[PDB]
């Protein structure tokens, strides 16, 4: 288990991923030509997980860029790190989906993925031990969200015994105006309860609220909600790329917070809260560190932890602090706040300590809660959805690509059952 | 008394002294063969416990073979079942493996099949 | 004559292996090559022509990181490569993978190396295995492994050395699933468990030696010390020797009932500024030094091994297990008319230089089997229990093949054997 | 009637066997080289009992020395008088008998066992006229015990008119090496029920006791008991070793102190009792027949003496000593059964133990002796009921037939015992 | 010429017949050597080529240390090597032993030697057998030896002298097993049987010389002057009892009855001197203590009575003192017999063994008697014989050795008749 592959879909999609991808490369001391000018071995230890090795001393990131608007990709090429990923990874078409599913998924995705699956099968077949796959996209557009769960099947048609991880980007209408995207996330989210492992859900409504609200942002732009997203990817995969007690990998993480299969969306957290490139004059204690991470102002998907119950929580704290500290902070934590975490799941809290902080912060702390609060994100989807497919509102920009409407009714129908069994976890008891 | 001479010898001399006449006038085999058949008989009698003795002796040997015997027995019986219990729970575990697999291949598969009626009823309008 | 090979399975075996082959060598004077300046450390080790001493040991795991620091550490001249195994990827807490997904792809390769140690015997006591309960290593390929030695080697004594999982000491979520799997398995192959529980062994390193946060290799150094108390008897001439044979027949008075309690003494830290043989004797049966949180004033006694190593005269021995049989609060079962078994080695205990753990006289190891120890089953399944009734988890089982009538299998042996712990403990 | 052939096995066998072979070279002059050093033709003239006269007018042990584990005969090996014995007698096996008697007596014992006999035949050969064998061992643990009874078996085989004598050593709770003991006892007091002529009963329930009450020590260990069974075992061979007017041999003894083939176990005694380190005839006549002194854990007053053999040593007066015998029989005359006249034989020999001036030594079979049987059957009984540690002798191949008819066997020894206590004329 | 062949058989026999041959020696002046410087002392030596003289005598003991004695001894060339007759076993104690078991296997060799000496003989009187009743050969061999004398020597006489078990002496707890059914398969076969009670001569060892524990030396000292005086008049030509068969018709008026009383005086102490009259030692004759069986006769009634008197005594003396007894003590004899002596004067003094415990003495006499209360000596035998086997006690050595169970009793039953006989004709 060491080289994970990443795929990027979208507008969406290709831009968090590319930030990702800048932060990493600064946290393993990478720059955009790919060499290492680091100063520590371990940012090197596990350098491999996300890196293909080229020859010349270079570190080529294991990416794979896809999107049917091809200006997204000369975008890409042109930020910084643009140059360090390998061209031939570049998969473009020449138009993009219209915000709509059926495109990605059914008629200009599907005439794409092949050209998509030569690159992600020359990049896993170089792999000596392939983890799996980590998906970056939004489901509320149409290549992201149609074509990337499409090529999500593809693959696990083809890899399925590898873990498949995506970070899904859900839609609020604060942030987009476009009136499909509830169609869109509703088709998306079927697809991968059905063809996902671990789905980290990164909330739109949650990002805007956090950038307005506790960052004083009156009008907050894609950097802005894009600079919580780099700050929690980071986080949720500091366990995979540095050398820890836990031998991390994604089939570990999953065996542990997934207790049922459809069960597999995740809200993440992150403490601290910063506004992009913003110098922090003080840093938070490991009390604050604890409390603040379970806090709903610091959730990256727009439900209330405490209108819930934990199934499983893991926990990573970066930075140079007190292990013992850290462990009687996160007992203390369960036990004052007991009736947050089902009891029949014991010990379902797990904490990890990594020494190295994330850039600009002396002390963090990032939050994975797999919480039945989760279903408030996808009963908003389920309203915004219905108060459409009630009218058939737009419903021919899909039947015009060839679906049908008993397509909706089913995607529908599958997420007010995954709202139920949330539902029926929460209200379960021990006896 | 009466006494009554009797004998003179070179180294002594002998006679009788009666006191009293009696009250009443006057006085009111195995061969070879039945000894050496005694002395055998005996003989065979002995032998004949000998026997007997080493005869019990002679079936105490015998049920210690049989002890040990099914000692190797039992050892035998624990790795038969030992064999077929485990390859039993294994070709059933790669059966089921493999049907599992199966069965989310096929899934995937109705899926495609689904893809190309929607793009067949795209054409179709 | 007379062997043991050992067995240190999945990332707790081998991490523990590694702190059992480093003492025994200290305690033998045995170089981490090898080499070196009484035979009976010949049980434990085989010898080269050209006078180099290799443990007759496999070390193996489904992944390489653990075994891949004895490939490149202080005794990687020790072992020949061909007895440290690894597969490429792990059983990910998953016994079914240890079991069947992934284990099946390297457990001939164990045998064969096993049957090439075997080989090298000329009167084979037994398999001693060291492995975890939580593991997916350690709990599925464990059960793997000690079905094809059965196979392999009949009724050829096994005993394990088992590491019973505690939240303190870093815990997956699905180990009471595994712990209960493996026991199920393993039951009817295994003559004599030692469990060792992670919990007891770090409050034993915080109380005694003033260890906030004790590491593995402060648990596993004290496991250590414990296990060279077992096999010290097997390792050195001594005056009482307990060989394997004489452990199953004195701690094990039915079949299932296998698991002895280990108790410790004395633990004393390095910093701190000599124990009688009775006050040592004593710290026995005081419920603080015990390897497993339970608590025997609770349960009956159905044997006593006493494993002295050290200054000790046997006078003193029989002066302090006598007064052991006075105590009220030590009962014994009706049908027990004699419990105790007595060894003295008289090498003292060793200990490695920079450890924790101070150089003492004379040290004792009491292995005892109480019903008392079915509170730490019981503890097992609860966890069990509140997980397994949501079935929380077990699609990760099934999808590997493994079906739910495994389960509920396994749960009944285990509720089977907590009433067997009942029975045994009435007049 | 000249040569013994000794054999010790098991740890115990080994132990007690080794401190007989040290003692009674000290009262024969033999020194641990094997030459003879004495001061009296006296200790000379039966000394072929005992031991071969090899070629540079040294004597040599008459004993085999066997175990399933080579650790207890290396220790014997660098014991005081290690190199007496004639080192192609050691015969020892590698992997033990587990505490075990099923591994003694079938599986481990059948494999090392010829290796033995090849070594007994080889002693018996070189013996002008072979009188039997003595064996010393424990009952209580698995090789003396399984493995001693399964020599003495086939060695009954073999010289089925040559008598056999063993001092078994029963176990007792208050000294225990193993918890099988019951078990590994009840099993062989059947076979010795069956194959031997002669039992002395060493019974570690009894040795504790005498050092614990007697002796005041308050922490026995196995060089205190041991040191009461080589007083006992020197005591009862005294009349083999040297020469008196009763020419003294095993099987005469059995005669006279054997009335029914099973009764063949005898109460040991000693007087003076004696610790390591550290009397008028009167005092011994009394001291012998009194319970404190048997080194079986049993009453003489609780039964009847059927016969007694009784040896004084030391310069003493032989009428005095008949005549307090005497009145110790009259005066205890309801402790002996009335329909065997004269059951009691004393004889005397002149040299004393070592570090004694007068000592005397008690040979009884009484019907007391059915206390011992009585309490290894009840301790039998509390672990079989329950059937505990029964797997590891059914997994050895033996039925539980074989547990349930041993115990038959020697629960109506006891009966046949209590059936002469209370015969009367 | 009147010979007679002497057979000792047993320990007993044997070293009494050491101590019968050296007296006679010292009768006869033989020295130990067998040279000497009245004929009739031919009757019990021969005399080879060389002028050594050789006692008429054959030696059985199936044990070789108290034989070794006799080729080691004082008088060891007094014997040819033909004449000692081993083995390596003996009875153990056991009539059944020696009776079947080495019986079958000696008698033989035996009888072939005693033929050799009958050969020599011009007019062989019989046989002296000396034996014990309570040992193993001396009875069980004994008797077979007896049973083949009558097949091969069927018109010669055959006299026994038979030591009587005492429980002082050292006495086997089968004794009285062994004496009757010694006696049992003898009586048919025997002509006269002196017994001498073990006990009696511990009693007047005890009181006449003041011996506290006396010997077999010292008994057998003292009986060998018995057997002297029986003897004597076959030895030197004497005019009563000069030859065998004269034994039965002055001693033995019924077969069965053939059990003579010997009483013995004057019995002095060495150390210890008026010398006797012929009177006192009369007296002496008919005093209980001075027998050698114990036995009342004041219980019985006398058949026959032989006063043998020896050295310094005149016919007047006898006579007078016989007439004094009369007068004062009642002799009852049975109604057919008459009531008297017969009474012989051997003119060879009494000779003792010099530095022995017997001083010499001027006169001295024996009387044998045959009364009916010696049967007070088979009385207590049968008794405690009946003791025993009413539980069996001790039969199944005999039964070990091919005897059989009802030989006991068919034993038993003569013994019952004998007594029976006693009674009738001491009406
Ligand atoms: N957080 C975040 N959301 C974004 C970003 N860009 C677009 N979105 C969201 O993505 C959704 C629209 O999906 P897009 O990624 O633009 O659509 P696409 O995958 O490129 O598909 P087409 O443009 O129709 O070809 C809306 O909910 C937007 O709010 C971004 O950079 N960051
Ligand atoms: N005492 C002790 N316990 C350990 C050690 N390492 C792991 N454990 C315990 O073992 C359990 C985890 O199982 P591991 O042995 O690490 O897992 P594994 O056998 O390698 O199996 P996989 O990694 O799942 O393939 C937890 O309960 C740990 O606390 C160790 O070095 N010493
Ligand atoms: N008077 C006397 N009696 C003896 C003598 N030796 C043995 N006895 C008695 O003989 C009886 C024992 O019989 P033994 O003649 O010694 O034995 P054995 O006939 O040689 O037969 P085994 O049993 O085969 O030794 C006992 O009553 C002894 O007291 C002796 O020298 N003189
Ligand atoms: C604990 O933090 C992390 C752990 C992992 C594991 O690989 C891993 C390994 N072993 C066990 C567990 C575990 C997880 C949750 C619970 C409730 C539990 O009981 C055990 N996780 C990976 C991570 O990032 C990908 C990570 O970062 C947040
Ligand atoms: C008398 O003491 C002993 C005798 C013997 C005999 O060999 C022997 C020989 N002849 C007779 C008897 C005998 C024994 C018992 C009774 C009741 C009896 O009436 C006679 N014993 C051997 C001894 O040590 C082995 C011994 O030591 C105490
Ligand atoms: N008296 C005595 N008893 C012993 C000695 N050694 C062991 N025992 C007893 O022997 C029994 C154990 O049997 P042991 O001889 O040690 O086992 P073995 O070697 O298998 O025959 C227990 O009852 C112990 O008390 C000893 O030296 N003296
Ligand atoms: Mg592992």
């Amino acid at each position: 288990m060491r080289e994970i592959v990443h795929i990027q879909a979208g507008q969406c999609g290709n831009q968090i991923g590319a930030k990702f991808w800048e932060v990493i490369s600064d946290e393993h001391g990478i720059d955009p030509t790919g060499s290492y000018h680091g100063d520590s071995d371990l940012q090197l230890e596990r350098i491999n997980v996300y890196y293909n090795e080229a020859t010349g001393n270079k570190y080529v990131p294991r990416a794979i860029l896809v999107d049917l608007e091809p200006g997204t990709m000369d975008s890409v090429r042109s930020g910084p790190f643009g140059q360090i990923f390998r061209p031939d990874n570049f998969v473009f078409g020449q138009s993009g989906a219209g915000n709509n599913w059926a495109k990605g998924h059914y008629t200009e995705g599907a005439e794409l993925v092949d050209s998509v699956l030569d690159v992600v099968r020359k990049e896993s077949e170089s792999c000596d031990c392939l983890q799996g796959f980590q998906l970056t996209h939004s489901l509320g557009g149409g290549t992201g969200s149609g074509m990337g769960t499409l090529l999500i099947s593809k693959i696990r048609e083809e890899y399925p015994d590898r873990i498949m991880n995506t970070f899904s980007v859900m839609p609020s209408p604060k942030v987009s105006d476009t009136v499909v995207e509830p169609y869109n996330a509703t088709l998306s989210v079927h697809q991968l309860v059905e063809n996902t492992d671990e789905t980290y859900c990164i909330d739109n409504e949650a990002l805007y609220d956090i950038c307005f609200r506790t960052l004083k942002l009156t009008t907050p732009t894609y950097g802005d909600l894009n600079h919580l997203v780099s700050a929690t990817m980071s986080g949720v995969t500091t366990c995979l790329r540095f050398p820890g007690q836990l031998n991390a990998d994604l089939r570990k993480l999953a065996v542990n917070m997934v207790p049922f299969p459809r069960l597999h969306f995740f809200m993440p957290g992150f403490a601290p809260l910063t506004s992009r490139g913003s110098q922090q004059y003080r840093a938070l204690t490991v009390p604050e560190l604890t409390q603040q991470m379970f806090d709903s102002k610091n959730m990256m998907a727009a439900c209330d932890p405490r209108h819930g119950r934990y199934l499983t929580v893991a926990a990573i704290f970066r930075g140079r602090m007190s292990m013992k500290e850290v462990d009687e902070q996160m007992l203390n934590v369960q036990n004052k706040n007991s009736s947050y975490f089902v009891e029949w799941i014991p010990n379902n809290v797990k904490t990890a300590v990594c020494d190295i902080p994330p850039r600009g912060l002396k002390m963090s702390a990032t939050f994975i809660g797999n919480s039945t609060a989760i279903q408030e994100l996808f009963k908003r989807i389920s309203e915004q959805f219905t108060a459409m497919f009630r009218r058939k509102a737009f419903l021919h920009w899909y039947t015009g690509e060839g679906m049908d409407e008993m397509e909706f009714t089913e995607a529908e129908s599958n997420m007010n059952d995954l709202v139920s069994e949330y539902q029926q976890y929460q209200d379960a008891t021990a006896d | 008394m009466e006494v009554i001479e009797l004998n003179k010898a070179t180294s002594g001399q002998s006679w009788e002294v009666i006191l009293k006449p009696p009250s009443f006038d006057g006085v009111p085999d195995p061969s070879l063969e039945e000894i050496q058949k005694k002395l055998e008989a005996a003989e065979e009698r002995r032998k004949y416990q000998e026997a007997e003795l080493l005869k019990h002796l002679a079936e105490k040997r015998e049920h210690e073979r049989e002890v040990i015997q099914k000692a190797i027995e039992e050892n035998n019986n624990f790795i038969k079942m030992a064999k077929e219990k485990l390859a039993q729970k294994m070709e059933s575990n790669k059966e089921n493996r493999e049907a599992h697999l199966a069965a989310m291949l096929e899934r995937l598969q109705e899926k495609d099949k689904h893809a190309e009626e929607v793009r067949k009823n795209k054409e179709l309008k | 004559m007379r062997e043991c090979i050992s067995i240190h399975v999945g990332q707790a075996g081998v991490q523990i292996g590694n702190a059992c082959w480093e003492l025994y060598c200290l305690e033998h004077g045995i170089q981490p090559d090898g080499q070196m300046p009484d035979d009976s450390f010949n049980t434990f080790f085989s010898e080269t022509g050209a006078g180099k001493h290799v443990p007759r040991a496999v070390f193996v795991d489904l992944e390489p990181t653990v075994i891949d620091e004895v490939r490149t550490g202080t005794y990687r001249q020790l072992f020949h490569p061909e007895q440290l195994i690894t597969g490429k990827e792990d059983a990910a807490n998953n016994y079914a993978r240890g079991h069947y997904t992934i284990g099946k792809e390297i457990i001939d390769l164990v045998l064969d190396r096993i049957r090439k140690l075997a080989d090298q015997c000329t009167g084979l006591q037994g398999f001693l295995v060291f492995h975890s309960f939580g593991g997916g290593t350690g709990s599925g390929f464990t059960s793997l492994l000690m079905e094809r030695l059965s196979v392999d080697y009949g009724k050829k004594s096994k005993l394990e050395f088992s590491i019973y999982p505690a939240p303190q000491v870093s815990t997956a979520v699905v180990e009471p699933y595994n712990s209960i799997l493996t026991t199920h398995t393993t039951l009817e192959h295994s003559d004599c468990a030692f469990m060792v529980d992670n919990e007891a062994i770090y409050d034993i390193c915080r109380r005694n030696l003033d260890i906030e946060r004790p590491t593995y290799t402060n648990l596993n150094r004290l496991i250590s010390q414990i296990v060279s108390s077992i096999t010290a008897s097997l390792r050195f001439d001594g005056a009482l020797n307990v060989d394997l044979t004489e452990f199953q027949t004195n701690l094990v008075p039915y079949p299932r009932i296998h698991f002895p309690l280990a108790t410790y003494a004395p633990v004393i830290s390095a910093e701190k500024a000599q124990l009688s043989v009775a006050e040592i004797t004593n710290a026995c049966f005081e419920p603080a030094n015990q390897m497993v949180k339970c608590d025997p004033r609770h349960g009956k006694y159905m044997a006593c091994c006493l494993l002295y190593r050290g200054d000790v005269v046997p006078k003193d021995v029989n002066a302090a297990i006598a007064t052991i049989k006075t105590k009220r609060s030590i009962q014994f079962v009706d049908w027990c008319p004699t419990g105790f078994k007595v060894g003295i080695n008289y090498q003292p205990p060793t200990v490695v230089p920079g450890g924790d753990l101070a150089k003492v006289q004379r040290a004792v190891c009491m292995l005892s089997n109480t019903t008392a120890i079915a509170e730490a089953w019981a503890r097992l399944d609860h966890k069990f229990d509140l997980m397994y009734a949501k079935r929380a988890f077990v699609h990760w089982y099934v999808g590997e093949g493994m079906e739910e009538g495994e389960f509920s299998e396994a749960r009944e042996d285990m509720a089977a054997l907590e009433k067997d712990y009942e029975e045994v403990g009435v007049d």
